[PDB]
């Protein structure tokens, strides 16, 4: 919590008395000028109870309690800029003069840190990645793992954000990132599945091949490297392998997938992971730039799915390398 | 809500409720106070008018709302009937018989004590005898004390 | 900076008379909706400058100064979202209704400054690279020269760091 | 609906019941309450205004309805009937003949016992002889009458 209580209706008292200003006129004007002159006058807005804004003339009528009132009822008077305010009473005496209303409580660097230090958010200070993403206006720092499940949608609010991943994203299914603007970067990303799936190794220790079905089954183990999960294509390739393999090692869908859904300019830099996949759905002008030794899963490492959305264009693999995968690495 | 009347602001909103409104927030933001100040120069002509405990307000730095009054608690029950009739023509109306009667009855009470004290006979002339029914007759004319 | 509240100390007065609201209630709830309803009404927290948040009952009590009071002391009340404030007097009549109250004020600034800023240590604020290495929790910035000799080891403590050398 | 006359908050809905309303809650706020406070301020002077007896607000939750009754008995038939006539112009109406008669006759019996206490004829002045029909007065003339 951080939204401190206040009344937008300012208290008005006289300069040398505690008597409250009434039947006065308030002129609103530019920064560090006299607002009285029509040359320096600037648009005064009323913040409505629908959250809308209507433009009114600069004179504001003051009630008998020393508060702002307009339209004969109690309303909130707001401005869209810094301004000068000249408070007058009913006798035309000048109660106050404020050269610049938005200038006040300055000093103490905590307040003034907004205008001179880079913004970033941290995943540890927000309950979820959904909260940290929508609260990111500049940087997004992932300093802890995020547990996700399929169909988890994280809204980034339609902002260009540099996602610097110094920690993993753990889960299975699709971690869906939506509404990332042009030039967004995702760097250092790692994807690891919560469960350890079964893998088979159809090669020797000299890195040849095993063409015997029983030999591939003999190397069956739960690992995320030195093999890839049993494929449907492997069942055709090595005959009788499927029957030998146990049910739990077949029909697997264990991949930790970071899906960028319908975004443009999102380029995944330094893609790594164990049982990892990156699926760009409906995307255009999104690249896989310099992927550093990922290990694939059932979902491809570089997957451009433009079956949903229009035909893909600008979807490239520039630099980098891939390893493993139970399907096409670049598809 | 309303507390003690330490301002003509509390008077004004109560006066607007007597005249027209049915006990709701007024459109007034300085109206009845102007009539109050002008009525308190006819009343309290430097204490030679109707004495209500009134003290004059400068109305320069005072906004003519929170302005000085100094009125008695007793004088409150009078003024809001008088001020109700004063803002009655302002709305193009005329006050009913209840308001004008209590306005005069309240004005009467405030001047009552003043009219009592100032209605007193002056001392006996300086031609009243010293009296030989008063022991040791000496004095020529009279003292002019009693 | 340039941010300031309308009332330097929050004070609530009657609509057409300048006198403090005595024994009033304030219902704090969601923006642009009545906070009278419990559904719209939101829980309010006392913001301790220590960096703690504690939960108290939803209505705020107005004393005889027109100021907010809870536990017989002046408190700094905050909410987890933009809120609406509705000022009610002792007769339950609605003195004022404010649909939108939003402020950026980060005070406390222990919890707030972690989430709203990024951290990079500058080499100029330390005498050695070893001191700036251990003080780097996220960023590291090299803005000046550093001498070194054959066999000089700098430790980052296992921290993941984005280093920028200019 | 007509309330009890015990405190001003509960009194208020019974005041409005007389004047205008029939089984409708009063739209009178604190505006009509302050008029009753000042009614028995002038009347609570007890040198001029008719003695009612009253207990003033000490602030319960409402600051002007924190009061209690101090009323005599004839004052019970005076004050709230008078207030009903005062809040009748609020609704832009005039009180009926029963309400104005009760308030008057309530105020009339109230000053009845008050008048005897305040006013008594002054006795003989001090030009007064003791009298020679007196038997052992032990004085010749008198300081006043006694």
């Amino acid at each position: 919590a951080n939204v401190v209580v206040s009344n937008p209706r300012p208290i008005f008292t006289e300069s040398r008395s505690f008597k409250a200003v009434a039947n006065g006129k308030i002129y609103i004007g530019q920064i560090d000028t006299d607002p009285v002159n029509p040359a320096n006058q600037i648009p005064v807005y009323i913040e409505n109870e629908d959250g809308s804004h209507v433009q009114i003339t600069q004179p504001l009528i003051i009630n008998a309690a020393g508060k702002i009132v307009y339209n004969g009822q109690l309303v909130k008077i707001v401005t869209v800029q810094g301004h000068s305010m000249a408070i007058y009473d009913a006798n035309g005496s000048q109660v106050d003069y404020i050269a610049n209303v938005l200038k006040y409580d300055p000093d103490q660097y905590s307040i003034e840190a907004d205008k001179k230090f880079k913004y970033s958010v941290k995943l540890s200070d927000y309950p979820t990645l959904q909260d940290a993403a929508s609260a990111a206006v500049d940087g997004l720092l992932i300093d802890r793992d995020y547990n996700f499940y399929g169909g988890e949608t994280v809204d980034f609010g339609g902002k260009v954000l540099t996602i610097e991943c110094k920690a993993k994203f753990i889960g299975d299914g699709n971690l869906i990132f939506t509404k990332l603007g042009k030039g967004s970067r995702i760097a250092g990303v790692f994807m690891e599945s919560t469960t350890t799936p079964w893998v088979i190794k159809p090669w020797t220790d000299d890195n040849q091949w095993l063409t015997d079905a029983a030999a591939v089954v003999a190397t069956l183990k739960q690992s995320k490297t030195d093999g890839y999960q049993p494929t449907v294509s492997d069942y055709v390739k090595f005959p009788g392998i499927e029957t030998l393999l146990p049910p739990n090692a077949k029909g697997q869908n264990i991949t930790s997938t970071l899906e960028i859904r319908e975004c443009i300019g999102v380029e995944v830099h330094r893609a790594s992971g164990l049982m990892a996949g990156f699926l760009f759905r409906g995307c255009h002008f999104c690249k896989m730039v310099d992927a550093n030794n990922p290990s694939g899963g059932k979902d491809g490492i570089i997957t451009f799915e433009n079956l949903s959305g229009d035909w893909g264009k600008g979807n490239y693999v520039i630099g980098g390398r891939t390893s493993y995968g139970s399907v096409s690495s670049a598809q | 809500t309303k507390g003690d009347l330490v301002r003509a602001a509390l008077r004004k909103l109560g006066v607007a409720s007597d005249a027209t409104l049915t006990d709701v927030e007024p459109q007034s933001m300085q109206d009845a106070v102007d009539d109050l100040e002008a009525m308190m120069a006819e009343w309290y002509q430097d204490g030679k008018g109707i004495i209500t405990g009134y003290v004059f307000s400068d109305d320069e730095n005072p906004p003519a709302e929170g302005d000085d009054h100094g009125l008695r608690s007793s004088a409150v029950s009078a003024v809001f009937h008088n001020l109700a009739c004063r803002i009655a023509p302002d709305y193009a109306l005329e006050a009913t018989a209840k308001i004008i009667a209590t306005a005069k009855y309240g004005k009467e009470l405030l001047y009552k004590q003043t009219a009592i004290s100032r209605a007193k006979r002056a001392p006996y002339p300086s031609r009243m005898p010293t009296g030989s029914g008063n022991s040791f007759p000496n004095l020529n004319e009279w003292h002019y004390f009693p």
